[PDB]
């Protein structure tokens, strides 16, 4: 089984650097071309950048706007394929992907130095290029009231916002409450942060009995934050 | 450098192509490949006629002049997923470069149209100098919708964050968005509404300064 | 860049079959160090999964090769037939193409190998070129592909 591996992936500032590193397994990876392949948030596949063989003597291409902070090499007596990455840019943020390069070429209608095509991907590693700092949320109440009732049903909440970096996990009642728990992936905003949405459809038929408390972990600032979310008044 | 259709829509069991045009595909062939959210992008197709073994067979490749083309005979529900063109940049290059991608929608699934909530922001938050208004989108297929936001009836740009729609355990979508405002606008006007229109479909909720939380 | 050299030219007789002519046009090569010992092996197992016959016209072409894992320095080897010989159709054709033009190659590069490949694309069309080849002597080919494999490399 072909197995390629990409690590190294983290949060760098503008202006930092990163190394990215492949193993890959299952394959002749001395005699193979190998390419990262990168996709920032929302974003579409965009080349980076490509080494060759031994034949080529390793030689490697790069894509414009990465030429001459990148470099791209190669470790084969330990099969590992690195990527690495000077003064990086916000936009260099996103998913990186190793990939196993074929070569085509098609005798009678193509044309030098034919195509390259990826066979074999790594699941990626996450870059992350920004000059926020660590902060744990500001967690705020969404009281259900008569305008969050469809009829049978109740919806509340907890907004947690303005957190940095990714994830925080948001839990009800302890892990208690499961059964109509909806929590919203996050938003970035242009400030720099997160904020996100933890919402609860409960019985309409409930809200004065039952308890509602949403559980804010942040592990990378330390912070753990419980917040009772009722009816106002 | 290659240039894709943003999105298409196919009915379930039918057949569609997708394609993909750039300068380069006068002179090279080009890949395919299928992604869906969180996996390894899977080669398709490559060359004048090779499909790697292990794809399923409805999966076909063509080219003519400019153009390089994906087609899916009898499109399944599995299809659904984003579908990304590769050749050289230039013919002649020793680069490669991906068209912009995709998005294949199947429908295999009845349409829903998505449940909206609105909260206003809380008093907690009012005594900070901030105030947000959250639209929580859920339940809704296929999984695209676009949300507009007014304050009483006219429109607001500014302070608007949106996430792009995610699949839920129950196979349809949700989304959220964020209006982000100052205490004093807040209090300003005599209502805000998000509006998110769904296949021709606009519901609206609104919510009112004269309190609730 | 790529080695062609004189006893890379050879002409062959009216008996051989398709191993003597792997075996031939590979020995030069081996000898000089430009391949593996067991290359021309690995040609014609090459040859009998993925056949290289092109039944152009005037005169059916051939272009043996392997893997690139298997060669040393890049080198071609030209072999003139004295009666054609059936090579299958590279094209997946069932009929068998005679041939009495073979290049083989032995190019580690991926940037030779297309080069290559389109070149000599465009050599099989001129029909002149052609027909000089099988009247030409060794030295008078190797004079003329020299000059034109060199024009490759630049």
């Amino acid at each position: 089984e072909v197995q390629l591996v990409e690590s190294g992936g983290g949060l760098v500032k503008p202006g930092g650097s990163l190394r990215l590193s492949c193993s890959a397994s299952g394959f002749d990876f001395d005699n193979a071309w190998m390419t990262w392949v990168r996709q920032p948030p929302g974003k579409g596949l965009e080349w980076v950048g490509r080494i060759t063989g031994p034949g080529e003597g390793w030689s490697v291409d790069y894509a414009a706007p990465v030429e001459g902070r990148f470099t791209i090499s190669r470790l084969n007596s330990i099969n590992f394929l690195y990527l690495e990455m000077n003064n990086l840019r916000m936009e260099d943020s996103g998913l990186y992907f190793c990939a196993r390069t074929g070569k085509y070429y098609d005798f009678w209608s193509g044309y030098p130095p034919g195509e390259e095509y990826f066979q074999d991907w790594g699941r990626g590693t996450l870059v992350t290029v920004s000059s926020a700092s660590t902060k744990g949320p500001s967690v705020f109440p969404l009281a259900p009231s008569s305008k969050s009732t469809s009829g049978g049903t109740a919806a509340l909440g907890c907004l947690v916002k303005d957190y940095f970096p990714e994830p925080v996990t948001v839990s009800w009642n302890s892990g208690a409450l499961t059964s109509g728990v909806h929590t919203f992936p996050a938003v970035l905003q242009s400030s720099g942060l997160y904020s996100l949405s933890s919402v609860v459809t409960v019985p309409s038929s409930s809200l004065g009995t039952q308890t509602y408390i949403c559980n804010v972990n942040h592990k990378p600032s330390n912070t753990k934050v419980d917040k009772r979310v009722e009816p106002k008044s | 450098e290659l240039t894709q259709e943003t999105g298409v829509s196919v009915a379930l069991g039918d057949t569609v192509t997708i394609t993909c045009e750039g300068d380069s595909l006068e002179s090279h062939y080009a890949s395919w490949y299928q992604k869906k959210p969180g996996q390894a992008p899977i080669l398709l197709f490559y060359g004048k006629n090779n499909r790697p073994s292990g794809v399923p067979d409805r999966f076909s490749g063509s080219a003519s002049g400019n153009e390089a083309s994906l087609t899916i005979s009898g499109a399944q529900a599995e299809d659904d997923a984003e579908y990304y063109c590769s050749s050289r940049d230039k013919s002649g290059s020793r680069l490669s470069v991906f068209g912009g991608g995709t998005k294949l929608t199947v429908l295999s699934q009845p349409k829903a149209a998505p449940s909206v909530t609105l909260f206003p922001p809380s008093s907690e938050e009012l005594q900070a100098n901030k105030a947000t208004l959250v639209c929580l989108i859920s339940d809704f297929y296929p999984g695209a919708v676009t949300v507009a936001w007014k304050a009483d009836s006219s429109p607001v740009k500014a302070g608007v964050e949106t996430t792009t729609p995610s699949k839920q355990s129950n196979n349809k979508y949700a989304a959220s968005s964020y209006l982000s405002l100052t205490p004093e606008q807040w209090k300003s006007h005599r209502s805000y509404s998000c509006q998110v229109t769904h296949e021709g479909s606009t519901v609206e909720k609104t919510v009112a300064p004269t309190e609730c939380s | 860049g790529i080695h062609f050299r004189r006893h890379y030219v050879r002409h062959l007789p009216k008996e051989v079959s398709q191993n003597d002519i792997i075996k031939a046009l590979a020995s030069p090569l081996i000898n000089d160090g430009m391949v593996v010992s067991d290359f021309a092996d690995h040609v014609i197992t090459r040859e009998q999964n993925f056949p290289t016959g092109l039944p152009v016209e005037p005169v059916g072409v051939a272009i043996p090769h392997t893997d690139s894992k298997y060669v040393r320095q890049n080198a071609i080897s030209v072999g003139i037939l004295a009666e054609p010989v059936n090579f299958e159709d590279a094209g997946g054709e069932p009929d068998p193409v005679p041939v009495r033009v073979v290049f083989m190659l032995a190019l580690g590069n991926w940037f030779d190998i297309t080069n290559v490949l389109w070149w000599i694309k465009a050599v099989i069309q001129d029909e002149d070129f052609m027909q000089q080849l099988l009247v030409m002597n060794d030295d008078e080919i190797y004079q003329s592909i020299y000059t034109r494999i060199s024009e490759l490399e630049h």
